[PDB]
RNA sequence: CUGCAUGGCUGUCGUCAGCUCGUGUUGUGAAAUGUUGGGUUAAGUCCCGCAACGAGCGCAACCCUUAUCCUUUGUUGCCAG
RNA sequence: AAGGCGGCCCCCUGGACGAAGACUGACGCUCAGGUGCGAAAGCGUGGGGAGCAAACAGGAUUAGAUACCCUGGUAGUCCACGCCGUAAACGAUGUCGACUUGGAGGUUGUGCCCUUGAGGCGUGGCUUCCGGAGCUAACGCGUUAAGUCGACCGCCUGGGGA
RNA sequence: GGCGUAAAGCGCACGCAGGCGGUUUGUUAAGUCAGAUGUGAAAUCCCCGGGCUCAACCUGGGAACUGCAUCUGAUACUGG
């Protein structure tokens, strides 16, 4: 987890100056070619500050939920949650996953009917349209709720690639009093986020670096 | 365990092709008789359905307040929309001398002794907002010791 | 709009008939007028006995009334005693020699007629009508009615203007013919005229 | 006598595609969202999206009749050899 | 300053802004009563009169049409010198000063830069549109505030009557 | 307490009386503050008592009368 390594990814790179939030003024070096440059002597203490608590959450058997419905970051998040055996979201965040859990846990229950009732009772009562008008429902539920299906209750933390895009998730977490960690570009807002981790969130090897560290420090917490 | 008043019940309405769809708002406060207070505001098409939605909305959504021997620390103001609201701590055996909606909020908050006064509007909903606005910004001698870095005979 | 009668549209699909005898045109009007009086009697007697449904068939000469009821004990009385003094005033009303049977009803919470009779009873001893409705809906739904609506009508708590409060719970699909929609009806005779009470009770399909 | 005290039954807008709820969220609040948007359908029909996620009454289907064939059964119906 | 100001040329003339320096040394801010400026219409005396056009006339339309539409048309509109003192004279937001996150432009100065390009880096003034905190009943306002303060003035206290 | 749309910013300026006034040292002590004396009638009000069987009612002592004047100090702020 090195300032050398971070500079090789592109963690310093921002957005154009045009698009900044002025709440990210402390976490900025300066501009080149009209593009903001993230100060990495702010990042590296704040990252290793955060991974302290990801270990301390995962020590006492608490459920992390990764979030990344950027198209850049989607296949990274799926992969890096299955390494640690924690839960995720990469297609649409549903308006009220967490706040309206009690309702969502039906469409979990439905996903655990249609995976079983299939494979195992295999339907083979069909019609033939109704064979694939359950395969079309089981597909569309797997995307949306494949990650969170096993969770069985609310998570003890979030991890959010892009604060600004996934603003619905962060806003929900601060109703419920869940701790939020976020990767926060120059264009983004820090305010809802509990442990801000300033960083590029756009480029793919930037994202793979962070999930590298979080994957690592969950498993080390789980194993104890 | 905890105490739970019903302040107000309007009938509200919404017009359609047919004619009027009537509906009921209720407004409740709950509290632990000892410096915690929520308020909730339900709607439903029947009245006992609505009180219930409010009692739920009040339990969650519920805040702390440092009292002193069953009265306020110091004389507070408070405001929401039309309703201004001044409250003042009192000597023991005043009782809660105080208006309509104010009086509910203070009883279940476990204030025993205050001189309140509502100026402005006295719309029940905006007064229980203004009252709670008051009580939550109000601040103990132990908090201000910490702020300024003291702990004096001001304590 | 006015609804078709949900029993009547479903006869010889999923509901069966209640008079199940054959006639030709001489004796058809007479059988109907007998079967009317044998029901108009057995309703007036067995009011306390909680009677869903009086089937009548006619094999040979003879008439054969089945009764369905929540309370077999109060019809059969003791050693029959009551069954057997029903028969010999029935067998006048028909003309032919008679034969009464009985069936149980296991769940009186799921029969439309009995739910309605129940509610209609409470309204005559001046019970608040919203309680009486809402008890009945809960009771059916905890004994696994797939759904149920009830619908009282007309001078409720002795108002001066008639209204019809109604109260569904669960699924009640009345354009589905396949659906078994147990339905029935009753008039409460109060001091504020009549109050009518409908009750539908979905129990699942096919 | 009163349909202007009622039940029951019926006409009507209209076989028009609409009408709502729960939990969530926004708003001091009435309310809103869902139910809108891009396509499409006879259809709030279906898909894709989107602080909504779901559910119900409706639409559709399940019913009768008609349009082809097969199997069984032939009098009081039928007549190819 | 507001009302307002639009071909080109000359004469008389007011203000604003910027750069670097010099000079006075609180000489400042606000202002009841007072004085001035103040669109259009309108009035007075005298000129002018193309076009337009209140009044007025005829033609249509219409139940009627004292109007809208058409054909004409007088005051007026124009100049000089006087008055009148009013407008949704509106940003429906008194003047002066201080502080408080941003983005996109326009206009007009000015200083540094292989001026190497109609460019790169700053620094004043006026102005248009978004929008944050905050404010607001809400709509919205939002460094040109309706935000946070101070100085002085003007004004309001139910609807009609008025 | 208000004045963009609810009632409410003069049509805009200049400007006399009036109100307000950057920063620094000295001085004065008008405002201001502190202390002392004089007065502020008695009743009334308030406090602690007493007397009518209790109460109203009567009454002893106090406090109060937030004021005005004079004298002696203080000099941060305002004023000169």
């Amino acid at each position: 987890v090195s300032m050398r390594d971070m500079l090789k990814a592109g963690v310093h790179f921002g957005h154009q100056t045009r698009y900044w939030n002025p709440k990210m003024k402390p976490f900025i070096f300066g501009a080149r070619n009209k593009v903001h440059i993230i100060n990495l002597e702010k990042t590296v203490p704040m990252f290793n500050e955060a991974l302290a608590e990801l270990n301390k959450i995962a020590s006492r058997k608490g459920k992390i939920l990764f979030v990344g419905t950027k198209r850049a970051a989607s296949e990274a998040v799926k992969d890096a949650a299955l390494s640690c055996d924690q839960f995720f979201v990469n297609h649409r965040w549903l308006g009220g996953m967490l706040t309206n859990w009690k309702t969502v846990r039906q469409s979990i229950k439905r996903l655990k009917d249609l995976e079983t009732q299939s494979q195992d009772g295999t339907f083979d009562k069909l019609t033939k349209k109704e064979a694939l008008m359950r395969t079309r429902e089981l597909e569309k539920l797997e995307n949306s709720l494949g990650g969170i299906k096993d969770m069985g209750g609310l998570p003890d933390a979030l991890f959010v690639i892009d604060a600004d895009h996934e603003h619905i998730a962060i806003k929900e977490a601060n109703n419920l009093g869940i701790p939020v960690f976020a990767i926060v570009d120059t264009n983004s807002d820090p305010d809802g986020v509990d442990f801000v981790i300033p960083g590029n969130d756009d480029a793919i090897r930037a994202v793979t670096l962070y999930l590298g560290a979080v994957a690592a420090t969950v498993r080390e917490g789980r194993s104890q | 365990e905890l105490q739970e008043k019903l302040i107000a019940v309007n009938r509200v309405s919404k017009t359609v092709k047919g004619g009027r769809i009537f509906s009921f708002t209720a407004l409740t406060v709950v509290g632990d008789g000892n410096g915690r207070v929520g308020f909730g505001y339900g709607k439903a098409r029947e009245v006992p359905a609505a009180i219930q939605k409010a009692m739920e909305k009040a339990r969650r959504n519920m805040i702390n307040v440092a009292l002193n021997n069953g009265t306020l620390q110091h004389p507070v103001k408070g405001v929401h929309t039309g309703s201004r609201v001044f409250m003042q701590p009192a000597s023991e055996g005043t009782g809660i001398i105080a208006g309509g909606a104010m009086r509910a909020v203070l009883e279940v908050a476990g204030v025993h002794n205050v001189l309140a006064k509502a100026y402005g509007s006295t719309n029940p909903i905006n007064v229980v907002r203004a009252t709670i606005d008051g009580l939550e910004n109000m601040n103990s001698p132990e908090m201000v010791a910490a702020k300024r870095g003291k702990s004096v005979e001001e304590i | 709009g006015q609804k078709v009668h949900p029993n009547g549209i479903r006869l010889g699909i999923v509901k069966p008939w209640n008079s199940t005898w054959f006639a030709n045109t001489k004796e058809f009007a007479d059988n109907l007028d007998s079967d009317f009086k044998v029901r108009q009697y057995l309703t007036k007697e067995l009011a306390k006995a909680s009677v869903s449904r009086i089937v009548i068939e006619r094999p040979a000469k003879s008439i054969r009334v089945t009764i369905h009821t929540a309370r077999p004990g109060i019809v059969i009385g003791k050693k029959g005693e009551d069954v057997e003094k029903l028969r010999k005033v029935v067998a006048d009303i028909a003309g032919v020699p008679a034969q009464i049977n009985i069936a149980e009803v296991r769940k009186p919470e799921l029969d439309a007629k009995l739910v309605a009779d129940s509610i209609t009873s409470q309204l005559e001893r001046r019970v608040m009508f919203r309680r009486a409705m809402k008890r009945a809906v809960q009771n059916a739904m905890r004994l696994g009615a797939k759904g149920i609506k009830v619908e009282v009508s007309g001078r409720l708590g002795g108002a001066e203007i008639a209204r019809t409060e109604w109260y569904r719970e669960g699924r009640v699909p009345l354009h589905t013919l396949r659906a078994d929609i147990d339905y029935n009806t009753s008039e409460a005779h109060t001091t504020y005229g009549v109050i009518g009470v409908k009750v539908w009770i979905f129990k699942g399909e096919i």
